[PDB]
RNA sequence: UGGAAGUCGGAAUCCGCUAAGGACUGUGUAACAACUCACCUGCCGAAUGUACUAGCCCUGAAAAUGGAUGGCGCUCAAGCGU
């Protein structure tokens, strides 16, 4: 299976591809820079995008020099740009974030930094079990 | 005319006879009336005739002619003038049907003592009279169908599951077993061949076949014979009684 | 207190032949090593060759008798030197048989030939020698058969 | 895993179909001689480059997707010996990947002559002389693609056995309880039949003993004679005890109605123990209900013992 | 090809590298041996970017 | 599944029930279907087809002529040599082609 | 696949050998009494002469099995004559004395022991003593780089000549197989090879016409012998050493001397 | 094919001046290639042909063979 | 009723007869005559 | 060539009445009625004897010398089925899940309606509507049979054969799944 | 050949009884069995079979704006031959 989760509701797309994320568990990475979307679909011109829950393909640019050269599936669980979910709020946070899993949604750290949201809760029961807070 | 039907080439060993078959009864046959001092005609209708060959064996010193009705006539001549023997035109009324020549040079008393003491039990063909119901019992189709107890029987192969379905029974296929409806013989009841008196057709008679039930007999008919010292051709009890031509 | 008669091709002089026998008579109630001391014991005077064994079975006890054959008759007429079938295959018949003697073995088959007369008892055994692949009297049994057909050669009758 | 995953081997004549229809329909054919001889020479170079592609693509599939012998386990690269002939299946991926090679050579050394001809006529020569090359290379590849289809189907339909896992290998004669006791124990479909070498291949099934999989591999029957004179189906077998550590069930018919002597079972036995080092032995008397132990002579409980 | 494996295929007997039973037992052995070598030495030699 | 499958459920369980008489009819409309063809298929495959047709045809000819004909090395060569696969082994100096088509310097 | 036994004078066959599963290429008659073929199906079979049975059966070559050649077939194609030109007075002298050149010839290690070597199409000879080893060759003789087409002795039994397709002489040491030295003289394949009586000389007829006589001892080409319009096919050098005979495709015999 | 529903670009039967004219140029060089072809011929031609003869449908052939018969001996005799 | 069994099933299928549209035009003693002709001239 | 007169044969059961007027056959038996239209066909019909009726065509070709024998079939067929009528027994089998296979008579058509459940684990349910005039039982003598019983042959064979296409397996290998619904044995009610 | 009985293979391929039947044309079995074909007989009933030749018709390769026997249209012609 591709890593896009299904039951997803439409949400705002904050962080197109060539967005530096930071990287929200403890694997060793700094940061995440988003090279490409699974799920993403086909327009001339136009740029693939994820939002909160979605899982992307990310290249570690600062932290440990063996996540370096390795190209891992992530799953964005903070983003900056505001969205709206169904009971009619609209929210944001304050940086864009991501954590690292494996392609069937195993996280690769054992602990995650800061709050995560709700759709990446619901979506991947993983970092549901590995979130101090679900906000 | 394109469009006609495409005539199947044989890559077989064995090719059509022809007239040079029709020549060589025609010698052999004028050459065995002068060896033999009875010629009998003798009628075998509606039968399947694989034991003539034994008939043959055990008269060995006789000659027996099983050929084409209107050959044997004209090899043993139909009027008086194309006749090979003083009284052969006589004989060949009789010759109508499926008949065969026997010539002998025994006494005819021990030839009907012979053909009417000769009896095989013998798988019916279509058109006779079934003389007893069979019925294959449901569950479990064993080879002879009920005839021989299942305990002494076996279960017949399953090979012959869809040419049972051809000739309408309704087996399946129960773990390489031929079951009539369920393996315990339930939900369905049993499968009646024939019935009395019924005519048995084709599709009946080689259903009987395939169980291995013999419903019939091969019996050998003797209707006339012509004698070769007096010239006289004597009648006989079925050659009063069929039609002659 | 039935009689069953079973055939079976067993090589003389050899135990193994009740190897593929002992699945079903083992049902029948008989010992195995029994039956096949007895085919032994019966094909000891066909050593090396290929025979057809009936086994007449009835209260559980089995007596053995080698039923012959043309073939086997004519390869033991070829009078071959003794040998073993494990080291030495792909073999030919191709020894000479002589005319009386075919004549024997034609005598020997007259109880399984349909033929009327001994001519055709010897023309069905020359035409089992060319199967085989022998020689009669130094020529091919297809040339003596035709000289027989012919009347060149004269066959005894009976 | 398995080696279902290989795709299908096509025969020399489908091959040259498949890659000359892919070359005619998935680019264009029209080409006109009023037009520049830099386009004419790029319709026939793509021509003859897209045509090598679809064959090394094929053929690369083809050498990829079959099993690698040198780097099989024993059990499986000596089973492989045993069903197939190792030196004709070497032989023949190596005259696939030899004839994938000759096919780029090709290819390369008529696009360098189509950088230099000169007219669509010279053009179209060089592309029907290239094309008809690489169709005699895969037309004298009959035989092979046959023989690697056989063996494709085949290794599809091998069992799975893991050669590192815990597991019961049952050994004997023919007609002595084998399947029977397979059947018994696990779920596999091995057919029980009356005559000798009903089972001619390796059979497995799978059974739980204290929350633990345990495999039982069911083996052709063995005679006793020297491995110059077993055939491949008791290669099986024999290739099996050789190879996997497992734990031996040599099954036993005092009874003798398998068709064999005892003191031939007794005798295989003892040859067939040297492959039993650092395994684990069983003798299984069978058919307990026609001839029991006690019933036997004292001298061949004896011997037994 | 064609009489080694197929529909019409006449191989009844292998090729083997060994002709006694301690020789199949020995080369076994090393084969195992051999198996598990090359195995250390490939052990010992998310996808990796371009 | 293991070994040969399809076979141990053919020998359990059969066919469908009309397999039989379905392939029986499709072997007998074969010929409208082959007629269908010659007249029908269009462009590069029709040619293709055509020519499958010619050489099963003249491969039939050949078959029921030596079917016919049923009931009815070349160069000595020493016996070393014998049963291996050998060549069939078939004034004016001049040479095979004398002339040929001149190219000018323009081309 | 068979060899049939004649008795001259009747015509018939006394025993027929059968067995082999190809063309049986080769036969030799050994002083032993004993029948050497080879054959097609890649085997070599000794054969019994007075029951007509198998004896030994070697399937050790890979592929056809072209020539054999036996250590005493120089004393055996001859008989009792000899060098001195006179024959023994009687039947019995002149079989004592054929005897005692085949003892002679065939003497190994002090006992009769008959050498049989056999070359074959997988590029390899055999070098077989069925006495002394039985079932195990003697040596693997390896080197020639195509079929080796024929094979034979010396006349004093020490050395061995190979013709092979590879253009082509190999000589070989007689007693373990080792190689010695080839002779490079031919450009095509080399079709049979003779030796002369004093054991110093070869003499090779090949496809390229030609004849060529090597002296074994420098390993040289001592003499080049043209004159065949076409393939060289059968070649013979006479016991007395006087002639060499050559025949072929050009349909003409030739005999060549000093 | 989708044939009926869904037609392609029609052949057109509207020759040109250009094709006809090429096409009678051509047919003309044909016809003059091969009377030369004809002319240069190593072919063997028989000086007279294979006469068909009688169909055996003809119901008078075996009356005409009659006076061919009659009409042979007749001229042997005159001769 | 029907002795035989029809390959196809159909058993409802009468007997048919040969489909010869020209039937019946010349006798079977003329036809005896003409092969008598036809064979002295050949 | 072009043949002056050709003519077809049909006799007809003493208890069978025929009318035809303007190419359109009526027949009726003991059973029922059928009717057919024939006017595309160029046919002369007659009463040639008592009992028998004649078909002939006047300078037709060799084509329409032919359509003469479908055109004698066809009516033969509607005599049988006004006498003896028609009937197809199907079976349905299946491997691990049982086809269940209700039978009803719809009142506002007259129709009968075939509905299949349970085909392969399917939780469709397939609804097969018959022909009118057709009359579908599920046969108590024999397990898992279906008997369709009817004048009209084509009727009855169409709806054999609609029965047998919707219970059709997709994307499945057909020698190992065997479940359908097949037509196991053609004949005559009577 | 582990097994191989006409039907996994290699080579031979004859005779008898014949009306005729291959040391077998296919389906089938582990091997047998069983079915089928070549061939023969009974029923029937009068003309057929094969291969070519000559006409007319279909296929016998086609791209890219929507279109062309000049257009409508034409089918015992308003097409083809005299
Ligand atoms: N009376 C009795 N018969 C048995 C027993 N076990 C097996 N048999 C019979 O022996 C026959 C052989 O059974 P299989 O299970 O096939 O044994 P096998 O032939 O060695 O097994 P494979 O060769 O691997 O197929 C069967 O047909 C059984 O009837 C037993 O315990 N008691
Ligand atoms: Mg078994």
């Amino acid at each position: 299976k591709r890593g896009a989760p299904g039951g997803k509701l439409k949400m705002t797309l904050g962080l197109p591809v060539g967005a530096i994320m930071n990287c929200a568990d403890n694997s060793g990475a700094r940061n995440l820079y988003i090279i490409a979307v699974k799920g993403a679909g086909a327009r001339l011109n136009r740029l693939p995008a994820g939002g909160v829950g979605d899982m992307v393909m990310a290249t570690v640019k600062k932290g440990k020099p063996e996540l370096r050269k390795k190209v891992h599936p992530a799953v964005i669980v903070r983003q900056a740009k505001p969205w709206k979910r169904f009971d009619g709020v609209f929210l944001y946070f304050e940086d864009n974030a991501g954590v690292i899993v494996n392609p069937k949604g195993e996280m690769k750290g054992s602990a995650i930094t800061g709050p995560v949201g709700k759709e990446a809760a619901e979506l991947w029961p993983r970092i549901a079990s590995n979130a101090g807070v679900v906000m | 005319p394109k469009s006609k039907r495409a005539r199947v080439y044989h890559l077989t060993q064995v090719n059509k006879k022809g007239r040079e078959a029709k020549e060589r009864l025609f010698s052999n046959i004028r050459e065995t009336i002068p060896k033999y001092q009875h010629c009998f005609v003798f009628s075998v209708d509606n039968m399947r005739n694989n034991y003539l060959k034994d008939v043959r064996h055990e008269l060995n010193d006789c000659r027996i002619f099983f050929g084409k009705t209107k050959l044997m006539a004209r090899a043993l001549g139909t009027t008086p003038e194309e006749e090979q023997a003083d009284g052969l035109h006589r004989l060949t009324r009789y010759l109508t049907g499926t008949v065969g020549l026997l010539f002998t040079n025994r006494d005819p008393a021990d030839i009907e003592s012979y053909f009417s003491n000769l009896s095989q039990v013998d798988f019916a063909r279509a058109g006779t009279v079934a003389p007893r119901t069979v019925t294959v019992p449901p569950g479990i189709v064993y080879s002879t169908g009920g005839e021989v107890p299942p305990e002494h029987d076996v279960p017949v192969s399953h090979t012959l599951e869809p040419e049972l379905r051809r000739l309408g029974m309704p087996v399946r296929m129960i773990k390489g077993k031929v079951c009539l409806g369920d393996e315990k013989g339930e939900a369905s009841e049993g499968y009646t061949i024939c019935k009395e008196g019924e005519v048995l057709d084709s599709r009946q008679t080689r259903l009987l076949k395939l169980f291995s039930i013999c419903l019939s007999e091969f019996k050998v008919s003797l209707l006339g014979y012509w004698s070769s010292a007096s010239g006289e051709v004597t009648e006989l009890e079925a050659g009063k009684t069929r039609p002659k031509r | 207190n039935e009689i069953k008669i079973i055939h079976l091709r067993a090589t003389g002089g050899e135990v193994g032949a009740s190897s593929a026998l002992a699945p079903k008579i083992g049902p029948l109630g008989l010992s195995p090593k029994k039956v096949g001391e007895d085919i032994a014991k019966a094909t000891a005077d066909w050593k090396g060759l290929r025979v057809t064994v009936r086994l007449t079975i009835q209260n559980r006890q089995a007596q053995v008798s080698v039923v012959p054959t043309a073939s086997a008759l004519i390869i033991r007429a070829l009078k071959e030197p003794p040998r073993d079938r494990k080291k030495e295959k792909n073999i030919k018949h191709n020894k000479s048989v002589s005319l009386d003697e075919i004549i024997e073995i034609a005598r020997t088959m007259r109880f399984k030939s349909f033929s009327k007369d001994l001519k055709g008892g010897v023309k069905e055994i020359l035409g089992t020698a060319f199967s085989v692949g022998c020689q009669v009297d130094g020529k091919s049994p297809k040339a003596i058969s035709d000289a027989i057909e012919a009347g060149e050669i004269d066959i005894p009758d009976e | 895993t398995g080696w279902k995953d290989i795709p299908p081997v096509p025969t020399a004549q489908e091959f040259i179909d498949i890659v000359l229809s892919r070359t005619q329909r998935r680019l264009p054919t029209q080409i006109r001689p009023g037009f520049k001889i830099s386009r004419i020479r790029a319709f026939y170079t793509r021509k003859v480059k897209f045509t090598q592609e679809t064959c090394s693509e094929k053929f690369g599939a083809i050498i990829s997707s079959f099993p690698v012998l040198s780097d099989q386990h024993p059990f499986h690269r000596d089973l492989m010996n045993i069903l197939y002939d190792a030196d004709h299946f070497k032989v023949a991926l190596g005259q696939i990947s030899t004839a994938k090679n000759l096919i780029e050579t090709i290819s390369r050394d008529y696009v360098r002559l189509l950088k230099y001809a000169q007219s669509l006529y010279q053009c179209k020569q060089l592309k029907r002389a290239a094309l008809g090359r690489m169709a005699t290379l895969i037309k004298r590849l009959k035989d092979p693609l046959i023989y690697l289809d056989q063996v494709r189907q085949h290794l599809a339909r091998l069992p799975d056995i893991n050669p590192t896992t815990r597991t019961l290998l049952v050994a004997g004669f023919p007609n002595v309880g084998k399947s029977s006791f397979v059947r018994s124990v696990t779920r596999a479909d091995t057919p029980v039949e009356p005559y000798a070498f009903t089972t001619k291949s390796l059979f497995v099934g799978h059974l739980d003993y204290k929350y633990l999989r345990y495999q039982v591999i069911d083996t052709p029957g063995i005679l006793d004679h020297p491995l110059e004179e077993m055939n491949t189906i008791e290669m099986q077998s024999v290739t099996a005890l050789a190879h996997l550590r497992a734990a031996v069930l040599y099954f036993m018919d005092i009874s003798e109605q398998c068709g064999f002597s005892l003191k031939a079972q007794i005798n295989l036995f003892k040859s067939i123990k040297p492959l039993f080092a650092n395994k684990m032995v069983f003798i299984v008397l069978n058919k307990m209900d026609i001839k029991k132990f006690e019933e036997l002579d004292p001298e061949m409980q004896q011997e037994i013992n | 090809f064609s009489e080694t494996f197929g529909p019409k295929a006449q191989r009844k007997r292998p090729k083997l590298s060994f002709n006694t039973v301690d020789e199949l037992a020995g080369y076994s052995e090393q084969s195992l041996d051999s198996y598990h070598a090359r195995l250390e030495e490939k052990k010992l030699l998310s996808v990796a970017t371009a | 599944p293991q070994n040969e499958y399809i076979e141990r459920h053919r020998k359990l369980h059969g066919r469908r029930l009309d397999a039989e008489e379905r392939a029986r009819k499709k072997a007998a409309r074969e010929g409208h279907k082959n007629s269908e063809n010659a007249q029908n298929l269009r462009g590069l495959r029709a040619k293709l087809y055509a020519k499958q047709r010619h050489a099963q045809k003249i491969q039939m000819r050949k078959a029921i002529k030596q079917h016919e004909e049923r009931n009815v090395p070349s160069d000595p060569i020493p016996s070393y040599l014998l049963d291996r696969a050998n060549p069939t082994t078939a004034a004016r100096f001049s040479v095979p082609i004398p002339k040929v088509r001149g190219i000018s310097e323009e081309e | 696949c068979t060899v049939r036994i004649w008795l001259v004078n009747t015509g018939r066959t006394e025993h027929v050998l059968s067995g082999h599963k190809g063309s049986v290429s080769c036969v030799k008659w050994g002083g032993t009494d004993l029948i050497y073929t080879g054959s097609h199906d890649r085997s070599v079979r000794v054969w019994d002469a007075v029951k007509g049975t198998l004896v030994h059966n070697f399937t050790a070559h890979g592929h056809w099995v072209n020539h054999i050649a036996l250590s005493s077939d120089h004393v055996l194609r001859t008989a009792y004559h000899d060098h001195t030109k006179e024959v023994p007075g009687t039947e019995e002298e002149r079989r004592a004395k054929a005897k005692e050149r085949f003892e002679k010839a065939a003497k190994i290690k002090g006992k009769v022991a008959e050498r049989l070597v056999s070359a074959s199409d997988d590029f390899t000879m055999y070098l077989w003593d069925p006495t002394n080893n039985g079932s195990k060759p003697v040596a693997r003789l390896l080197g020639h780089q195509n079929k080796v087409n024929h094979v034979q002795f010396s006349p004093d039994g020490t050395l061995i000549a190979s013709a092979g397709w590879d253009n082509s002489t190999k000589l070989w040491n007689a007693r373990d197989g080792k190689f010695i030295k080839n002779l490079r003289g031919h450009v095509a394949p080399v079709y049979q090879c003779a030796w002369s009586a004093d054991s110093r000389l070869v003499v090779t007829g090949s496809k390229d016409c030609t004849l060529k006589v090597w002296n074994v001892r420098t390993g040289k080409l001592a003499m080049d012998l043209p004159g065949h319009e076409d393939e060289v096919y059968a070649v013979d050098w006479a016991a007395d050493g006087e002639l060499v005979a050559s025949g072929g495709k050009d349909k003409a015999v030739r005999t060549w001397r000093n | 094919a989708g044939t009926i529903n869904k037609p392609k670009k029609p052949t057109s039967k509207r020759k040109t001046t250009r094709l006809r004219a090429k096409i009678s140029k051509r047919a003309a060089e044909k016809k003059r290639k091969e009377r030369k072809l004809a002319r240069k011929n190593p072919e063997w031609r028989s000086k007279l042909k294979k006469d068909p003869g009688i169909p055996n449908l003809f119901p008078y052939k075996e009356r005409l063979l009659q006076q061919i018969e009659e009409e042979r001996i007749r001229r042997k005799e005159e001769l | 009723k029907n002795l035989g069994m029809r390959k196809n099933g159909q058993v409802w299928l009468p007997a048919k007869k040969a489909f010869r549209p020209t039937k019946g035009l010349t006798s079977w003693e003329l036809r005896v005559k003409k092969r008598q002709e036809q064979a002295a001239m050949k | 060539m072009r043949y002056i007169h050709s003519e077809e044969t049909i006799p007809v059961p003493e208890n069978v009445k025929v009318s035809i007027k303007s190419r359109l056959v009526t027949v009726e038996g003991p059973r029922g009625k059928l009717q057919k239209d024939l006017s595309h066909i160029a046919v002369n019909f007659s009463v040639v004897k008592k009992g028998v009726i004649g078909l002939e065509i006047h300078h037709g070709s060799r084509k329409d010398v032919a359509a003469l024998r479908t055109v004698r079939t066809i009516i033969n067929n509607m005599i049988i089925g006004v006498t003896k009528g028609f009937k197809y027994k199907m079976r349905y089998v299946y491997a691990h899940f049982p086809i269940n296979v209700n039978v009803e008579k719809n009142a506002e058509t007259g129709c009968y309606e075939v509905e299949i459940r349970n085909f392969i684990g399917e939780k469709i349910v397939r609804k097969v509507v018959m022909a009118p005039g057709v009359e579908v039982e599920i046969s108590k003598a024999q397990k898992d049979e279906l008997i369709l019983s009817g004048n009209s042959l084509e009727a009855v064979s169409q709806s054999a054969a609609d029965i047998q296409q919707i219970c059709k397996v997709r994307n499945k290998d057909i020698r190992k799944f065997l479940d359908g619904i097949y037509v196991s044995e053609k004949g005559n009610i009577v």
